[PDB]
């Protein structure tokens, strides 16, 4: 997964897309 | 509830107890959110502990698809200098794992540990021969209700 | 250290249980920093044992400059949705301000809290009392605060 | 009186005053 750092250097990850059936 | 958890699951359980937790979570996201989730991970000692509970760490999650999400929450562990009582990281303690919208909690996993180790001197607890197992199928689910957009 | 804490302040003390708590919070950096700070405001309650601690706020402080910098922290109130016995909001709870720099506390300050619901008015001077909320009070003792300083990297 | 503003995470951010340098 990409792991990326905001601006105030917080660890934030984008999360996987599986499906977006509801 | 706009965010709803499908299942979590412990990925390196049982383990030593200053190994990484693991946890891959798969949640369903429904309507759009401005925000990011904001998880945590809290290691809680034992009722005869005076000491509150611990963060262990926190993590950023988006943006958010609408759909159905998946990621791993990887934390690091208990940080042994702010457990003074160390032999209470022994037997049955708490982990929670939280997830909040805008700084609030929605939704909480609570999970039972079991925890044991592998003239004469007094000896310290050896926290390299504690091994940590979470009881991951029996989690205790709370939703609160918060004001999400 | 990078941050010196040079005073708190508690704005509203004493004051109702559901008010937001209101710090005064003036700090020194020496040296550039390429991140805003991290404040956080957590809710602890009594050896009550069933009592679970509860993050009321976490606030974002910057740009900052050196030199010395001031800024109010207002927190919400302590939810009671996370707190199920309701009667455990009374006695000595603790409140903790800590403060981080790119995911990593170097500073947690914290305070022993006195909580005390009102007596009977004078027009009920029978019925069992109920806690409410709206009439208890709290009192943190802002003068007595437990430091504890963390080594992080400031780079 | 202080500017308050969101991050795009969602984090309330206020800039402080600086009283002296």
């Amino acid at each position: 997964q990409k792991v990326t750092i905001t601006k105030e250097g917080k660890k934030r990850v984008a999360p996987q897309l599986l499906t977006t059936l509801s | 509830s706009i965010v709803n958890i499908l299942s979590v699951n412990v990925l390196n359980n049982p383990a030593k107890f200053s190994d990484p937790y693991k946890f891959e979570i798969t949640f369903e996201c429904l309507e759009p959110l401005k925000s990011d989730l904001e998880w945590k991970l809290t290691y809680v000692g034992s009722a005869t502990s005076q000491s509150y509970d611990q963060i262990l760490d926190t993590l950023l999650v988006g943006p958010i698809p609408i759909g159905i999400n998946k990621f791993v929450f990887e934390a690091d562990p208990p940080n042994i200098d702010l457990l003074p009582q160390l032999s209470d990281v022994l037997g049955v303690t708490v982990i929670l794992l939280s997830c909040a919208y805008e700084d609030n909690e929605f939704v909480r996993v609570g999970y039972y540990v079991n925890n044991e180790m592998e003239e004469i001197k007094k000896v310290k607890v050896d926290i390299s021969k504690v091994w940590r197992s979470i009881l991951a199928e029996k989690p205790r689910v709370t939703r609160f209700n918060i004001q999400w957009d």
